[PDB]
Formats: C-alpha cells, structure tokens, sequence
C-alpha cells in the first residue's frame, strides 16, 4: 500500500510533466519509462496463507 | 570516398603537358617565382637599384 | 541580405563540424564555403518551418487584396496556406491565390486563412535553432565532406534534437483530449 | 660563448685547437679516445671543455672559514670570460660553481669547500650539449630508396623514449604551443652509469611538440636510439 | 566575447583532455587553435543542455515589464525558451520582441507572466550538469576534430551514464508525488 | 514470512530513495532491480502435504 | 595542492595500467603524465561523490549567511544541494544560493539543506577508492593510451567495482521497507 | 616499505610466472623492474579482496578507544571499512578521524563499538584467498604489461574458478541456516 | 589507432629541410654532439688544456 513510481532514467519521460498536466492533457513521454514498484512475494504469500 | 593527397614538394616548374600527363608539383604558369630545394617556393629577390 | 549576429554563429557551427570559422559572410561572390553553408541553412529553415508547429500556424489571419488590381498575392514568404475548417479551397496559380471550387481568381472582400509565414533563423525557439543547425550540419556533411562516422553521429544527434523539439511542441500549447477539442468538449457538458 | 676558434688541425686522432677568449689565446687537444683517461688521475674522463691538472699550493686555506681560495689566473694562463666551472677530485666529489654576474674578471676566485693542502684537483668548464630529435611524425620507407613521410591527418602523441647505453644524467625538455616540461633522469640509483630505457610522456599534436635533450653534468651520454607511440586517426583514405 | 572563470578553464581543459595536452589561461583566439574552438563547443552545449527544461531552470511565475516610453517588451537571445503559465501558450518572438499570436498585437500596457527559461553560465549549474555538459561537449569535439571509433564509442557510453545520473538529479530535485502534489488528483482525494 | 528485498547491485535503483519517499512519490529506478527472496520449495511442499 | 600519502599511490595506480611510477607530484609545471592523471583523478572524485551516497549526504545541515553582506555563499565545494523534504527551492545564482519561489536572495536567518560536501581521495571508503582508481584508469586509458583490450578489461572491472560499491552502500545504513521509512511506518502501528 | 615474507615471495614469484622468469629474494626496487612492480600490484589486490567483506574478516563487536588527552579516535588507512553494529551506520571519516554525521561531533567520551574490517597481510589469509589473490593479481599484471588475448582469456576463466572456490569457502566457513540462526525467524519458531 | 615507430639510428645531423621532407634520425639542431656509427650519439671529447 505504498505507491512508488519508478521513473527510468534512461528514458525520456519526466515527472515535471506528468504531474502538472490536467486530466486529459497530452504530454511527452514513453510508456515504458514509468513503472511502479511491486512486491513480488507470491509463492511466499500462498504458502503463508 | 573521401580521398586525400599531399603534393609535398612544389619545386616543380611550369609544364604545358596535358592534365593526365604531369608529375605532381609542377604547375601551369609560374611568374616571378624561385623554387629552392629546402625552402619551398619564394618570391624572387627584389632587384636593388 | 543583412548580417545577423546569431546567423553568423549558425553558419560557423555548420563549419564547426568541418574545419575553420569564416567571418561575417557579407559578400555575394565570396568565400564559397560560407555562401554554400548559408544556402543550406536557409533551405533547412524553409523546411523546418514547413512542417507546421503551434507557434508558427497563425490561425485566423486575414489577407486583403490590392485595391486597384483586385487580387491578393501568393508569395514565397507564404510558406503553406490552408483554410480554416476543412476542404481547403485555396491554391497558388501564377503567383496568385485561386479557388478550385468557385473557379475564380478575383476577390472582392478579404480572406481568412491558416497561413505559415517564413521567419528567420532568429525569431525561432532555441530548440528549433539547434535542430536547424544540426540537420543542416548533416546535409552539409553528406554533400561536401563525405566522411562516414561523422554522418552516423549527426544522424543520431538529429534524432535527439527532433526528440527535444517535439517535446517542446507538445509542451508549448498544452493539448488536452477531453476538455479542449471540438468534438469531446460538448460530449462532456452536463 | 664569446670565444673565437681561430684554428683547427688534426694529427692522427688528436685535434689541436687554438682558441681565443676575450682576454687570452689558448691551445688545446681534443682526443678521440673511447674509454681512456685524458689526464693522470680523473676517475671517469670528466667532460670539462677545458681541463687542467692543478695541485693546490701551500697557502690558500683560511683557518677561520671552511673554504680554500683557488685563483683561476694561476691555475690557467690568465683570465676567463663567462661559463660554468666544475671542480673534480680523485673521489667522486663534484662541485659546481656558477658564474658571477660580471663574470670571472670581477670575481676571479674559486671557493672550494674543505681543507686542500695538496691534492689533485681537475677544473674545467661545462659542455652545453643540445639535440632536438625532429618533429615526430610517420616516416615510412617508400620502397627502397626514398623516405616519404605522412602528412595527412592528426597524430596525437602519447609517449616517447630515449635508448641510452652506459650513460649519465640528462634532461629531456619537452615544449608545446604554450607549455613547458622538464623530465629529468637521474643515475642508476657513486657514478652509477646506467644502460636502460627512459620513457617520458609527450602529449600533443606532434606538429607542435618539440623534444630536446640537454646535458651538462660531466658524465658521458650515449643516445643509441629513440621512438614514439602516437594515436593517428585519419579521416580520409589513400589511392 | 567573455571573461574567464576559474571552473570554465577546467571545463575546457577537460574537453582538450579527450585528445590533446592541457592549456592554461586561454585569453586569446590564438593561444591554441584547439582551445578556443573547444570553448565555442562548450558554450554551444551550455546553451543546448539548458533547453531541455529542468526543474531548477524553469523559473515558474516570472514577470516581464515592457519599456515605459517604447511600450514594448524585449525578447532576447539570453531568453532561451519562454512559455505561458497554464496552457495554449500565446507568446512568440517576432522582430526581437515577444508577441501575442491570439491578440495579434505587440503593445503591452502591463507586464507579462511567463514560464521562462533563462541562459546561465557553465557555473551556476549543479555538478551533475557540469559533468554531463563536459562529456557531451567532449563527444562533439571528438566527432568534429579527431574522429576515431574507440574514443567515440566510449564517450557515447559515458554520455549515456552522465544523462542517467542527471535524470536522477532531476527526479531527486523537486520530489514529484502523484497523489498529493499535482492539480487533478489532489482534489479527487479531498475528503 | 521474512521479507528480504534483494537490490541488484548492477542496476540503478537504490534504497535511500525508495524508502524516504512518501506515498505516491516519483523516484528514480528501474523495476528489474529490486526483487524479493522467495522460498521455492513447491514440489517438496506438495509432496509433504 | 599538498602532497597526500595515499593520493600518490592513486596517481601511481593510474599509471599502473600504462608505464612507469612517478614521484610525489609536487610541482605545477612538471611531469605532464603525473599532473594529467591527477586532473583525471580529481575529476572522477568530484563525479563519484556527485551520485549521492548515504555517508556523503549530510542530512540536516544548517548554513549561515555573512553578518555584514547578508548573503549566504554557494561554493564549488558545495557539490549538489537540495532541500530537506521535497520541492527543493535553492539554486545557485552568481555564486550565491537563491530562492526560486520566494524570488529573493537576502536571507535573515539560516537555512536547512541536505548538502554534499566535496571530500578528498582520502576521507572515502576503500570501496570507493578502488572505484575512483579503476574508473579514472579507464578514462586515462581512453584518452591517451588508446589500446582496445585494456579498455575492455577496465570496462569489465569498473562494472565489478561499482557492483562492490553498491554492495557497500546497501550494507552501510540498512534500509528496511516497513520499519524505517516515512509512509509505511505509521501503517504498521497497532 | 615492508620486509619480506617467505610466502609472499612465492606469491610474487607466481605473479611473474604468468609472463617472465622467476626472481629470488626481491629486497630492492632495482633488483628486477617487474618484481617490485608486481609486488605493488599484489599489495593493491591484497587491499582490494578484503574490502568485499567476508565472514572471517568482519570482526563483529570490536571496540575502539580514543586517545586520553586528545579525546579523539583515529581512522586509519589500515582500517579498511568500518560500519556500525545494528543499522543506519553513523560513522564516517573526516580529516583522518571518525565522525558522527547524526550527532554532528568529533569528540568521543567513551569507546565506540564497530563492525570493522582490518587490513591483513598476504599471510594470515586462507589458502583459498591466497590462490584467488594470486590469480587476480596475475590477470592485472597480464593486462598491464604483456597484454595478450590467450593468457588473458585463460586467466579470466581461472579467476572465475578461484572466486567460485572462495565463495564456497565463505558459505562453508561460518554456517548460515535460514530458520534457526538469524534474527527474525528465530523468534517466529519459538513454541 | 595506437601507432608506434622506432627511429633506431640517430647518426643524423641537422637538416633545415621542412618537417614533411626529412629522413628519420636527423634533428633540427645539434650542438657539441658526435655521431659515431656503432655507439650512437656522444658528448664530444672534452678539450684538454
């Protein structure tokens, strides 16, 4: 329950432009640059449950 | 594809042979020149009165 | 034309790719390298303002014909002209504008056009100045100093400059899908 | 400097030279011996540009101070001009005396430090050996009979070296467009003549670097070869 | 034409350190033929890398005032990219002066509020952008005067490393959180 | 039931920046760098059960 | 500057890749190889402390302006400075730190900054000493002694050194996800 | 400057055995130009391979004591990396002395408990690490003085083999079990 | 790309020809030297008084 947006420094998209844009505002960037940090315990979660 | 030459010794002298005949360094007309061996190609000595 | 303090820096940066700086370019029959790069520079200017950008397309502009001649004059300054809404009815013919639907030439009143006017190397943003300098450097590379590796790096670096300048245009003039256009402005009226 | 050479002849391998100062007129002997010793004594054939074998007289040593007073118009014929004077002893003792500001006519003395009652003292000038290598560039042999050197392109040097054989200490000065470098080279760490390869860096365009070798310090010098190591990218081709 | 700076000399000296020997105290167009040329390349990359827009260079709410008698406000080459504050930026240079392409006029009564980007020196920048500006100018100097494949490939890889670090500096300078910082999904999370 | 976050040293992302960021804070990094240590006994777990 | 007992070993290990050991480096107009490698060493130092590590980032530091001039001084020692929480408002302008929201330069009281201060080749962990030596050796390889295979092995070995030094940073100052940060500390309070 | 060790001479003799001839009793900086040079490369790798942190080298609960009159405790180049005992290690060197970046002070009243790594010789190491230190210094000597592709490729493969063996030594020295030896899931399995 | 030469016989002597004219080994000024064949380039014999 902690959203961290990881922006890929090697790319183009940058968060002075995602955030300031109103809704439905075009802005420049590629989608493979921003991702979000998941917590990949799945097999541990199923065995614990 | 990007050829370079270096005509390195302009001792030369005029030669009224055609273009695809000549040596390097020669020239097609040379007036008031002086082609020494070590120093290249000088203005001629200045005719003291 | 006239010397421009930024334009001589541009023609110098064209020759920064190959060789030595010239000075001031103000002679017709002159240094062939300077006038040659200056022709390449103005051609890339005329092409780079051709594509249509949001600071260039002067939207609702009105042209007026001559009072005696009754004829509004197309120019080489008028880079590309289109009509306002759709199915643009204006074309150049002789050096004069012309209707391909009214089948006529003489205009009584004015005319409303989306036109592009040719601007200098000045009066452009620095993004576009760097893009004209790098694309004209690629052209000047390919046409006179034919070396392969500098062409590869100028191709990569033109791509980076166009990347930056599309970032400028999608940042100059924020375009929003659902609150700014002509179709889905009304669909979201409650 | 300021020394006129007014004759030169050579019996079999000895070049007898008279040479004129601005005060006197000398006579000399340039011997082309290889490892032999010029004067009786002299542990390493000191390169000295004038070379006496002097015995220090009785009264020169002041008991109060530490030095002896050797008088150069007496150890030679008469006065000198200007130059650097080296005093050598039968040990490895080498004392270098700089010139006075007026120069060896206002101060004709030579202040050798120690007690010198009588002991063989070899006094001379110093050679000014200077040699530049060339402007370093590509020199490839053009098929048995001509040396055509390669001009097209930029050759960025990295290093160079001087092959020396049984030699002393020397100083490879390297000049640039607007820079200077010294690059000394000590002994083999007494005399300690070495037989190795001193490797000094020269960095630049090779059209503007100019390396030149000095040596003053009384020891022999045998530069038997050199060589460099550059970069040389060429934005053209041949044909 | 400019006066020297204590760090700009080390910058141009690190440009010539790609291929060449270190100069000192440039001060002329004839001190070295390669030094002043690399200084021109360094000032060009200085003008370019601040055109991309960064969160410390975009001076957000700036206000320009026109001349009192001339009734006219001066665009400059020192001005680097100027946009409007909210959206559909209406300001563009013509002649040497800023101009409204919607009002269709160049006579301003009061001031003008602009997201401007100004040109700064090689100094007054963070060390991240100094290192990246030296590496990109070094690649440009290499490709234009001693074009060699090995040094070009390694300066390309090392430019990508510098841009990676400087995007890290931008994403660290001015933390941009999605849900409590922007304009749209700040109001959606008001309870 | 022991979460260990393995950060890949070969990558870019680093945990002085995941942790200090508040929720929904952009921060720099790639998602393939952080993973989490699972315990991959699955066939042993099914045969034991 | 001054001779340092470990920095001479660093300049020697730069030249361990190519050639011979110099001695003591204490002259401006000197051995060009030693001073040139020393410049590469200090550049890789100033870059390797730029990336931000959790021993260099002095967190809550307070800077004070001059009492007469009323003007707190940015320095080249102040490597990269940011504010404490978020949306940092301090930037260098003239050589002096400057608010870009308060639009002012003169400060009455002090200022709270996360700052990086430039340190020497000493005052660093041995991990980072080995990493500055190997990366500056790669730079010194690529710019003067252009041999390909030593460039390949120094690239591989730079990657291994950075691997070790990231291991040092994630072992210096254990960062746990759920009991040490600011957001999900409060979510696990029972 | 150091004095010889009977095993260190065999180590340096195994460095020169990659390319070159065997020396005996080094004793000088002018005995061989390659012997002292490889000895310097060997001491550099001796410093480096203990930086990585091993289970026999991280001396866990060590206690440094400051000087009595100086009221100050001395960081050394002999100290290789020092960290705090539990977490968020607050110790770093400034000037030559250890220093708190949280307490913001350089004056210690009592002692200080540190996970320190001290520098050791080529001797006082296990034979696994001696062999890996000789093979890595052999690769470093090869790539800097007789760079040839065949001997480089085989020393790279054989360095990876030595690192394989020495990680086997580290996972064997100091047995680490997941569920009965650590800090978190020792308590979870208390019945 | 990393060129090396070895000017091996500095017998030479000065030559005031230009740079792209010379042989190897020559030099641009040589004072008090002595260029023997086998032994390379010595300081001259020292002028016994």
């Amino acid at each position: 329950s902690k959203v961290i947006g990881l922006v890929n420094p090697a790319g183009i998209t940058q968060p002075r432009r995602l955030t300031k844009a109103q809704t439905g505002d075009f802005v420049t960037g590629r989608p493979e640059d921003i991702s979000f940090l998941q917590l990949e315990k799945q097999a541990d979660f199923t065995v614990a449950k | 594809a990007l050829i370079s030459q270096s005509i390195k010794n302009l001792k030369g002298g005029i030669s009224q042979q055609p273009d695809i005949l000549r040596y390097p360094d020669q020239g097609s007309r040379q007036v008031n020149g002086w082609s020494s061996e070590t120093e290249g190609l000088q203005k001629r000595p200045p005719l003291v009165f | 034309n006239v010397e421009t303090a930024a334009e001589l820096s541009a023609v110098n940066d064209i020759l920064a790719s190959i060789g030595e700086p010239p000075v001031s370019t103000l002679e017709g029959d002159a240094n062939a390298d300077a006038a040659n790069a200056r022709r390449i520079l103005n051609k890339i200017n005329r092409q780079i303002q051709s594509r249509g950008w949001t600071f260039n397309i002067e939207e609702g502009i009105t042209l007026l014909p001559d009072v005696y001649s009754n004829l509004i004059v197309y120019s080489d300054d008028y880079l590309s002209l289109m009509s306002t809404s759709g199915q643009s009815i204006y074309v150049n013919r002789g050096g004069y504008v012309y209707d391909r639907t009214s089948q006529s030439d003489r205009f009584d009143s004015g005319i409303t056009v989306n036109i592009i006017r040719l601007r200098d190397y000045d009066e452009m943003p620095e993004c576009f100045r760097y893009w004209i300098v790098t694309k004209a450097s690629r052209q000047f590379n390919n046409r006179f100093f034919g070396a392969p590796e500098v062409e590869g790096v100028l191709q990569e670096e033109e791509d980076e400059a166009r990347r930056l300048c599309m970032e400028y245009e999608m940042d100059y003039g924020g375009y929003n899908m659902l609150d700014g256009d002509a179709f889905t402005s009304g669909l979201l009226t409650r | 400097e300021n020394v006129q050479v007014l004759a030169c002849q050579s019996i079999s391998s000895d070049m007898y030279v008279i040479l004129r100062n601005e005060f006197n007129t000398f006579l000399a002997r340039i011997s082309f011996t290889k490892n032999a010793i010029d004067l009786q004594g002299e542990p390493y054939r000191a390169f000295m540009d004038m070379k006496i074998r002097y015995t220090i007289p009785s009264g020169t040593y002041n008991d109060d101070t530490f030095t002896t007073s050797i008088h150069i118009p007496t150890i030679y014929g008469a006065n000198f001009g200007r130059g650097k004077i080296t005093v050598l002893e039968p040990d490895g003792k080498i004392t270098v005396f700089e010139q006075p500001t007026a120069g060896w006519n206002s101060d004709p003395w030579l202040r050798l430090s120690g007690n010198l009652e009588g002991r063989m003292v070899y006094i001379g000038f110093n050679i000014n050996f200077v040699y530049e290598f060339s402007k370093f560039l590509i020199k490839q042999t053009a098929d048995d009979g001509s040396t055509s050197t390669e001009d097209i392109g930029r050759l960025q040097l990295r290093r160079a070296w001087v092959n020396y054989e049984n030699s002393g200490t020397f100083d490879i000065y390297v000049e640039n467009q607007s820079s200077n470098w010294k690059y000394t080279m000590a002994g083999a760490r007494r005399l300690n003549l070495g037989t190795g390869q001193y490797r000094f860096p020269v960095v630049g365009n090779a059209k503007f670097n100019t390396v030149y070798i000095l040596s003053d310090e009384t020891t022999p010098l045998n530069i038997i070869g050199c060589g460099w190591e550059g970069n040389y990218l060429r934005r053209s081709s041949g044909i």
